[PDB]
């Protein structure tokens, strides 16, 4: 309503009301069933995960492949055998 | 060899329009002595700070006089120290005297040696939070790690 | 885990819509700090049937309970702190209100459309009078 | 593999990994007093930026563009939910069987097979994309057999 | 007039541009950043409407009316409810005018200033977002819903301080300028929860009534109602720049000059003073806090005053001066006669924004002669003497700095004189300090 | 209705992923699409079951069913969704679909990997939908092997030590859970006993309530990190692939809270009501201890792990302080953290793998080459700062309101604990912005070469945006996640007996 508070230092009066989405909390979840549209933004090109400046695909592969050092020591042994 | 010429045509319009504000706004609470005019029905002596809750006074006159006296005194010492000499408001006779018989120059400068040393140190309270707080938590993290 | 000190609002089978477990801060015993929160709470249940009067009234029985428990307790705390004379009629008022609240809750629990409003008319008529007898 | 060593250990809380703001080799020359005005419009810039994916090509675009204006209208002139959740259902299947039936590219496969002697071309392109189940080139047993010409 | 049930569109008025740029700034970065100057118009116009929708909302209050407020329940769950909404009382319209005017002006000044820069559009988005958040804070019904905007303007100020995000000092000042008002909002939230437990409500119409009159006797809460209010006062202190928490304004002035003029007359003063002025109905029952407010005011006043000395960086001495000036407002609030404190705030807002904009103009004018470098520019000891070269931006600096010094015909005079009179009327103990700083500032 | 949904919803992922095996088709390509289609189908079926086959207005169980499985120790296929479960079920489906998407460019194995992902999917839903205690335990421990394999096959430098510590620690923690199972299973097994619905009326004697309570609480403190039982988290988070870690620190942690809500507060009241205050104290000191040790770390992955640890104190303090909102604000908190922590770990793992530098001191100015990562990172940092607007605020606010209006406290600790809790707001930005400033601000070398430095493409950007939007949508109007009317019966038992 429009209750009229006569406060002891000023000239107030107010008006309030209660509102809440009745059941459209279902309809908004249905609309957010747009994750079924997560397929057009996945078939798009990958930025660099397919770029030529990338080989090795794990979570530590490219970073910690890093043991061509052993193969290089072996190549050194082979060159010494030559 | 260049010169500080004017800025663009857009950083002056707001300056001017706001200069228009820094003079008129004083008319909100203009005064308390009959307002200032018997005509001009645009809220003359009902001073426009009526939004707030719900000759001139001799005491207020003398209080404002003391205020503006300290104001002009500060302005005057500022003009003495920093102001130029080619103008007509630095008599410079006294200036030509308060270097000749300056008695306490041996003491006064030390006051300088204090005051500046303070302001450059940014009001040491700033260094306090540095040498206490951001050096306290930096050790507290190490402690709760160990 | 909270008791009442004037047992006349409890009708047969002494209970009500009330939902225990609601924190009501201490306001002090006085017939000025209870006749005020009772007002400013009974003001809300006027604004109740403004938007959530129709349109899936499944939250109405989740807010009427709440903002009527305040009334149910503060009105007892009030009816205690009053002179002997003004107590009978204030109690009579109490009786008609806290019965209309049970009626309204029981009617809205059925998920109707016109019965809800027809019943709310009576608790509005009475509840607009509560904001004056204070 | 040389991997030169390190040096007089730096502040644990080095303010910003940066050059200390003495030799910050321009103030206002790195971020602000910099811009001019060149070219390139708006629309021929937008429809030259949605095509650095070839995101769909053909039919796979029609079923992907006309879907949102059919599942935003759906929340009006209302139709039962069952209809709405088989619509999105048959989409996610049709769009999938067109994706997985597109050709393959070298970056898709293993790392140890990504790096061939540039015979990867006639090993994968027109060699993989021309059969169904042949496994004559089944070289996923890595010991460098390479089993190809 | 009934022009209230449509007033709620004020804090949401510029928003339909912000989301329509950030998206473009994130999805399509090379197109929106090519409509560079055009993007200024849809913003400076929209916010403009707010201003003309506020004077008509304020003129009414001048003609005499009654304040309104609208409450809506945005949560109905088991055993309590939460409200939101706003109110339009005299102070709301005052701060509304004072924010929208300086906003619509600094927008054009920024269009002039940041014209060679690169982050034009991002800068405009930040400005509009800070503006629509501040416009929200000033019109807010219950405490929780003003806290919801307090931290928003805090985050806006943070993002604006470290704007260029690449100068290794502007990357070390934003962090401090966030953590300080973070401590402030910590105190604010603790005080809010304290008063909630003590009174049981959140809105002013009930808090002012309950807390003042009805409360139990010394069940220990008396110590709590003395303590909790100190926390709200601490928050209002930290958002402003008072004595214990002032270390973020001088270095926070590192940001761009228009922002340095919007976070020293629009938010620095509003979020600090406004809250205390609105919560004044509470503090009249706590004489201890009435004295402590005046004490911290007349401490930060004199402290800011005696630090503008010998500080040879214009965008730093200006910040010290505005802190020493906010000292006066904090003192004036601590004696009840805030009817002049608000007037002093209204004067000082413009009287300082003008000086900040003038300083920015002076910097960019002399910046081609010395290298592109702070402390090689904006250092007025190798500068000095510009009356001959740039007059139109000089008369404004003079007629602003004289007004700030205090001269009868100009502004910022009739306010500080009234508050000095009231200070002397209270007690000489800090009346003499006020009188002395009133001359040190003129120096 | 009797057409079983939950049975389908549990046996669809693992079954339809078992076809990845025995399918010789390619190296990596077709499996990605065949897995994402199954994930989307499952999520759509989930939301269809929720929308038109649920009420939000009755505190009983919905869609329940049961069978006969072993019949010696009464243990059935009993299965049913309820109010508390629903939010976590939806969040699991959502975030696990998005994690499987984020795992797109994996070609190392790409056949065992997606199958294990689907297995973890099915296990999570099985646990969150359980209705029989032994079956709850089965679903609990079923996921223990897939996560170990995902750790030991992909992720981090020292994957092995982290993986073995994690598996040993969790398996050991589940021992006390099995102890509680054996304890309350044999307590009058003629009365159903192993039907989590028909245990609400059990009146156990003293000195046995406490032992079962502790047998469950130890396992939960193992799963959900509580201070003396948290040492395992930094290793198993700083070493996991971001695809794994998303669902790991967004779902698997919240199981320790969902179980504590479901089988402790609902079954053992007078064993939990005499132990709530110490839970509250532990959570209060955890909120500050986790942050004070986070600030000390030096590799930002472990810093993010500790930030995830810290927010798990609000859940604790909401489980204690027995109110409707305190318990209810905990659920909103687990949702608004399953969003934020998952997204933050995704961003950490995406910034890394582009710079190959883990220690926060050498991270130059990455803002110059890649703007969008910087934007979407600062945004979620703000979210984690409990900043208003975003959903990281309202959860903590309701937690405060639940503690304040609690009935099992009288004003002495009800204020000091609130104080020590609010210190978290002073403490958290100090360690979040300290990372945001070292790793992003400042001008590093002239990193002009557009190689090993590319802003997020379409997939990662869409993932970030699609997880971000729910945060705003919930923080603006938080009644999308207050569809809980079980607490009006969940907190009905406790609320009058002694003390
Ligand atoms: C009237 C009497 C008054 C008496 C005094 C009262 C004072 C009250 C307020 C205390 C002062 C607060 C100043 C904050 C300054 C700041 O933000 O620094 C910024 C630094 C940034 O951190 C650092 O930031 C660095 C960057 S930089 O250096 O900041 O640029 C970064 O490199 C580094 O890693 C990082 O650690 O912040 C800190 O290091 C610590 C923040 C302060 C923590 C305060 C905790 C709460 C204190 C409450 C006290 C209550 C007292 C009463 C108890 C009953
Ligand atoms: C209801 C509650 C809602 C709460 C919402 C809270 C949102 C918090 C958002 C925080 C964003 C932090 C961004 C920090 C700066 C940054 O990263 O910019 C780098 C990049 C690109 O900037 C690019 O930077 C360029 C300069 S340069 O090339 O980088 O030197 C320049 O062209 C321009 O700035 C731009 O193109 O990010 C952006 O600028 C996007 C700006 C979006 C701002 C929206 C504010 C609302």
């Amino acid at each position: 309503n429009q209750r009229d508070w006569v406060v002891t230092k000023s000239i107030w009066h107010l008006s309030d009301t209660a509102i809440k989405s009745f059941y459209t909390f279902y309809a908004m979840f249905t609309v957010w069933g747009v994750c079924f549209f997560a397929s057009m933004k996945a078939s798009m090109a990958d930025p660099f995960y397919d770029s030529e400046h990338y080989r090795g695909q794990g979570g530590d592969g490219t970073v910690h492949w890093y043991y061509d050092r052993q193969e290089d020591i072996e190549a050194t042994a082979r060159g010494d055998l030559l | 060899f260049a010169y500080p010429h004017e800025t663009g045509n857009t950083m002056l319009f707001p300056l001017l329009i706001l200069l228009l504000f820094t003079l008129f706004i004083g008319f909100i609470g203009i005064s308390f002595d009959n307002g200032g005019m018997d005509n001009g029905i645009a809220e003359l002596t009902i001073l426009s700070k009526w939004l707030t809750p719900s000759v001139n006074s001799y005491e207020f006159i003398t209080n404002a006089i003391s205020s503006v006296t300290l104001a002009i005194f500060g302005l005057f010492i500022a003009y003495i120290f920093y102001g130029s000499a080619y103008s007509f408001f630095q008599n410079l006779d006294l200036i030509n005297s308060f270097v000749k018989r300056n008695p306490k120059k041996e003491f006064l400068d030390q006051v300088k040696k204090n005051i500046y040393s303070w302001s450059y140190n940014r009001g040491y309270i700033d260094i306090f939070y540095t040498r206490v707080f951001t050096l306290g938590i930096r050790g507290l993290t190490e402690l709760t790690e160990f | 885990k909270i008791r009442n000190k004037e047992i006349n609002n409890g009708e047969t089978g002494t209970r009500s819509f009330v939902k225990n477990g609601i924190y009501m801060a201490d306001i002090g015993p006085s017939f000025a700090a209870h006749a005020y929160r009772v007002r400013s709470s009974a003001f809300d249940l006027l604004a109740l049937e403004d938007l959530l009067g129709k349109e899936a009234s499944n939250y109405v029985n989740k807010y009427l309970r709440l903002k009527a428990t305040f009334i149910y307790y503060d009105f007892d705390k009030l009816i205690t702190a009053a002179d002997p004379d003004a107590k009978p009629p204030l109690l009579d008022l109490a009786n008609r209100l806290f019965d209309s609240f049970e009626k309204l809750q029981a009617a809205v629990t059925t998920k109707d459309d016109t019965d809800i409003g027809s019943c709310y008319a009576d608790t509005k008529l009475i509840l607009q009078e509560v904001m004056t007898r204070m | 593999e040389p991997d030169l060593q390190e040096d007089p250990i730096d502040k644990w809380r080095t303010n910003g990994v940066s050059p200390e703001d003495f030799v910050y080799g321009v103030y206002d020359g790195h971020h602000t007093y910099d811009e001019g005005q060149e070219k390139k419009g708006f629309w021929e810039d937008v429809s030259e930026w949605y095509q650095e994916a070839e995101p769909p090509q053909g039919f796979q675009a029609l079923i992907s563009w006309s879907f949102p204006p059919a599942v935003i209208l759906g929340m009006a002139f209302d139709v039962p939910g069952e209809y709405l959740y088989i619509g999105a259902a048959i989409f996610i299947v049709v769009f999938c069987i067109i994706e997985m039936d597109k050709p393959d590219k070298p970056h898709n496969f293993e790392p140890e097979i990504y790096m061939m002697e540039r015979s990867k071309r006639d090993k994968l392109i027109a060699d993989y994309n021309s059969m169904d189940i042949w496994d004559f080139n089944e070289k996923y047993g890595e010991l460098w057999d390479f089993t190809v010409n | 007039e009934h022009t209230y049930q449509y007033a709620w569109v004020i804090p949401l008025l510029p928003l339909p541009v912000i989301m329509s740029m950030g998206f473009g700034l994130i999805l399509i970065p090379t197109a929106t950043k090519n409509l560079r100057r055009i993007w200024a118009f849809p913003s400076v116009l929209l916010l403009s409407i707010a201003m003309v929708f506020s004077v008509q909302l304020s003129i009414q209050q001048i003609n005499g009316s009654s304040i309104y407020q609208y409450l809506w329940s945005w949560t109905v769950n088991n055993d309590f409810s939460l409200e939101f909404g706003y109110l339009i009382d005299p102070l709301t319209s005052i701060m509304l005018i004072l924010i929208t005017t300086v906003g619509i002006l600094v927008l054009i000044y920024s269009d002039g200033y940041m014209s060679h820069d690169e982050g034009y559009l991002r800068f405009f988005v930040y400005i509009s977002f800070f503006n629509t958040s501040m416009l929200g804070l000033v019109t807010s019904s219950n405490l929780i819903q003003i806290y919801f905007f307090w931290e928003l303007v805090g985050m806006c100020s943070y993002l604006l301080i470290g704007f260029w995000f690449t100068r290794p000092i502007a990357a070390s000042a934003c962090q401090k300028a966030f953590v300080t008002n973070r401590v402030g909002d910590f105190g604010l939230l603790l005080g809010i929860l304290g008063f909630f437990w003590i009174t049981g409500s959140l809105e002013f119409r009930d808090l002012f009534q309950i807390a003042n009159n009805w409360i139990p006797n010394n069940g220990i809460n008396s110590l709590l109602t003395t303590l909790c209010a100190f926390l709200l006062f601490l928050g209002a202190v930290a958002k402003s720049a008072q004595f214990p928490l002032h270390v973020w304004l001088p270095d926070a002035m590192e940001g761009p000059t228009p922002i340095s003029a919007l976070i020293h007359a629009a938010t620095m003063v509003a979020a600090g003073i406004f809250l205390l002025a609105r919560l004044l109905p509470l503090f009249i029952s706590l004489p201890l806090i009435m004295s402590f407010i005046s004490l911290v005011g007349t401490i930060t006043l004199f402290l800011g005053a005696t630090l503008a000395l010998a500080q040879r960086d214009i965008k730093r001495s200006l910040a010290y001066s505005t802190m020493s000036q906010l000292g006066y407002m904090m003192l004036a609030l601590g004696i009840g006669s805030y009817q002049a404190a608000l007037f002093h705030l209204i004067t000082h807002a413009y009287s300082k924004a003008l000086l900040f904009l003038g300083s920015g103009s002076v910097i960019h004018s002399m910046e081609p002669l010395v290298g592109y470098s702070p402390d090689k520019s904006q250092n007025m000891v190798l500068m000095g003497g510009l009356r001959k070269y740039i007059p139109i931006t000089r008369t404004t600096f003079l007629w602003g700095t004289l007004s700030l010094c205090g001269i009868p015909p100009l502004a910022c005079f009739w306010s500080k004189d009234e508050i000095l009179s009231n200070s002397w009327l209270y007690s000489p103990f800090f009346g003499i300090i006020a009188s002395f700083t009133a001359g040190l500032t003129a120096f | 209705s009797y057409f079983p949904w939950l049975t389908i919803l549990v046996v669809l992922p693992i079954f339809a992923g078992s076809l990845i095996f025995f399918l010789p088709h390619k190296g990596n390509k077709i499996v990605r699409w065949y897995t994402i289609s199954i994930c989307l189908l499952e999520f759509l079926l989930m939301t269809y079951a929720f929308c038109y086959h649920f009420q939000l207005e009755d505190p009983l169980i919905q869609l329940k069913e049961d069978y006969k499985w072993i019949d010696v120790f009464d243990f059935h296929w009993r299965l049913g969704i309820d109010g508390l479960s629903l939010g976590s079920i939806l969040l699991t489906g959502f975030i696990t679909t998005l994690a499987t998407l984020a795992a797109w460019p994996i070609t190392r194995n790409s056949r065992l990997f997606y199958f294990l992902m689907l297995a973890m999917y099915s296990g999570q839903i099985g646990l969150f939908s359980s209705r029989d205690l032994l079956l709850f335990f089965i679903m609990w421990e079923l996921e223990l092997i897939p996560v170990y394999l995902l750790l030991s096959m992909w992720g981090g430098k020292r994957r092995l030590y982290s993986a073995t510590k994690f598996i040993l620690y969790t398996a050991g923690g589940s021992i006390f859970f099995l102890i509680g199972v054996l304890g309350m299973g044999l307590y009058g097994s003629n009365e159903p006993g192993l039907d989590l619905e028909r245990l609400i009326n059990q009146s156990y004697p003293a000195t046995l309530e406490i032992l079962l309570y502790f047998g469950f609480l130890i396992a939960y403190a193992v799963k959900l990190p509580i201070i003396p039982l948290h040492t395992w988290l930094p290793d198993t988070h700083g070493e996991a692939h971001y695809s794994t870690c998303m669902l790991l620190a967004g779902i698997l942690l919240k199981m320790g809270a969902y179980g504590l809500i479901r089988i402790n507060m609902e079954l053992l009241p007078h064993a939990h009501y005499l132990f709530s205050p110490w839970l509250v104290i532990i959570g209060a000191i955890q909120i500050i201890y986790a942050a004070s040790t986070s600030l000390g770390q030096r590799n930002f992955k472990k810093r993010i792990a500790y930030s995830s640890v810290s927010h798990m104190g609000f859940i604790i303090i909401g489980i204690g302080s027995i109110t409707n909102i305190g318990l209810n604000g905990a659920i909103l908190q687990i949702l608004s953290h399953g969003f934020i922590g998952a997204t933050l770990f995704f961003l950490a793992g995406t910034a890394s793998d582009r710079m190959r530098l883990v220690y926060l001191e050498e991270l130059g100015g990455i803002s110059i080459p890649m703007p969008k990562i910087f934007t979407m990172f600062s945004s979620f940092s703000m979210a984690s700062l409990a900043l208003p607007g975003m959903s990281g605020f309202v959860a903590e606010l309701v937690v405060f309101f639940g503690l304040i209006t609690s009935p099992k406290f009288l004003l002495m600790p009800k204020a000091l604990i609130t104080f020590v809790m609010a210190i978290g707001m002073i403490l958290t930005p100090i360690y979040l912005l300290s990372m945001l400033r070292q790793m992003f601000y400042g001008y590093k070398l002239f990193n002009v070469p557009n190689a090993n430095f590319v802003d997020s493409g379409p997939r990662e950007l869409f993932i970030l945006i699609c997880i971000f939007l729910p945060v705003i949508g919930i923080g603006i109007y938080p009644d999308f996640v207050l569809s809980l009317s079980v607490d009006r019966v969940e907190a009905l038992l406790s609320n009058y007996y002694p003390k």
